């Protein structure tokens, strides 16, 4: 979620250029962003982000059941640019943004906006109302070409903020050997007993519900060999745009 | 016992998240911050024979206003793992022990 990155990452873009959602959102999927080639000082413009995915896809929800995906995004604007105020947003644009609440990554970062989780069926494309700054009223803002970075995600992530894996990822064998027993649990989930004949050790790997096994009893498994299918149908992607803060003269 | 859904600083967590109660004692989960929220008991992580539908909200049900509460009384002894369906990945999880 956009709150996990905000809660323990002061800046959402790392030195490699990767947005911090890719640390838990491990599948890569395309994100698009359309921005006007140039904008004038103190004018509202729209940054439309597209997080496309096949909508007949059903992901594994946190309780094993399958459901639809939710979308979320982080927009990194240049310093001076910020969310347009409600009095400056047109009525033809207010119906376009639906009723989304864009939050600041942090109260001091007014140029980084986050939104989500919001339902993917309704918000695969999101419109961010941005207000262009004015160089005559801001000495660090100039008429220049500015970079815009966006991070778009659809579907549940694989790792939580404590390092724990979710049930929306592959479960690998913690030991090599032969599966001597597979206990199918009453309310869903499995208990796999692996006899590591090489180390004379017995280990039990537990698999959560919503995942189907790829192994049978008596099969030889290697360390880190995938014991279940990959139930992730979502993914994170990033894109960038260039906007020209234009002088109203020439 | 009263448990807040969302900390006073807007953190996505149950306060408290780990606690013990006597059998028949009521737990009042109240919407505090970061809602909507809901309380779902893990059917595979509660005492054997307990019906999770009798002590949890539906995964599709939500408390979306400040002050909304969900109350439940547990009688069977053992450990009960619960979580918020939309914020389970955030770490909004908890465990109650009926002793
Ligand atoms: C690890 C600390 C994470 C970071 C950083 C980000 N996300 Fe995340 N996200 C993560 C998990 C484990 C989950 C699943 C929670 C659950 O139990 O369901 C999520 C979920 C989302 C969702 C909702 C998916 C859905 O319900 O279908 C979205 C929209 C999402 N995350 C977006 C997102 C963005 C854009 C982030 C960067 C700012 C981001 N997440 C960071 C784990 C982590
Ligand atoms: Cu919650």
């Amino acid at each position: 979620y956009p709150i996990f990155a905000q809660q323990n990452y002061e800046n959402p873009r790392e030195a490699t250029g990767r947005i911090v959602c890719a640390n838990c959102h491990l599948a890569s999927k395309p994100v698009d962003i359309e921005v006007p080639q140039a904008v004038l000082p103190d004018t509202v413009f729209e940054a439309v982000v597209k997080i496309p995915y096949d909508m007949q896809l059903k992901q594994v929800l946190a309780n094993g059941k399958k459901g639809a995906l939710n979308v979320g995004a982080v927009l990194i604007l240049p310093e001076g640019f910020e969310l347009a105020p409600p009095d400056r947003i047109s009525p033809e644009m207010k119906e376009k943004i639906g009723n989304l609440s864009f939050q600041n990554y942090r109260p001091n970062k007014k140029n980084i906006l986050v939104i989500g989780p919001v339902p993917g069926q309704k918000y695969s494309e999101i419109t961010f109302p941005i207000l262009a700054p004015d160089p005559a009223t801001n000495k660090d803002v100039h008429f220049l070409k500015y970079p815009i970075y966006v991070g778009g995600n659809r579907g549940r992530g694989q790792i939580y903020p404590d390092g724990s894996k979710s049930n929306n990822t592959v479960y690998n064998a913690t030991a090599g050997g032969i599966i001597s027993k597979i206990l199918r649990k009453e309310k869903g989930g499995y208990e796999i007993t692996i006899v590591d004949a090489s180390n004379e050790r017995q280990v039990i790997d537990i698999i959560p519900r919503g995942l189907e096994l790829l192994v049978s009893e008596g099969e030889s498994i290697k360390l880190d060999q995938p014991l279940t299918s990959n139930p992730n149908v979502g993914g994170f992607g990033q894109g960038d745009a260039e906007i020209v803060l234009q002088d109203p003269l020439r | 016992i009263d448990v807040l859904l969302g900390a006073d600083d807007g953190s996505l967590a149950f306060v408290p998240s780990e606690f013990s109660i006597s059998p028949g004692e009521k737990i009042v989960f109240k919407n505090n911050a970061g809602f909507p929220h809901n309380i779902v008991f893990d059917e595979d992580s509660i005492p054997s024979g307990v019906d999770a539908s009798k002590i949890s909200m539906s995964e599709e049900d939500l408390l979306n206003a400040k002050g909304e509460t969900f109350e439940v009384a547990l009688s069977n002894k053992g450990e009960y793992s619960f979580y918020c369906s939309p914020h389970q990945g955030a770490g909004m999880v908890g465990k109650v022990t009926v002793n």
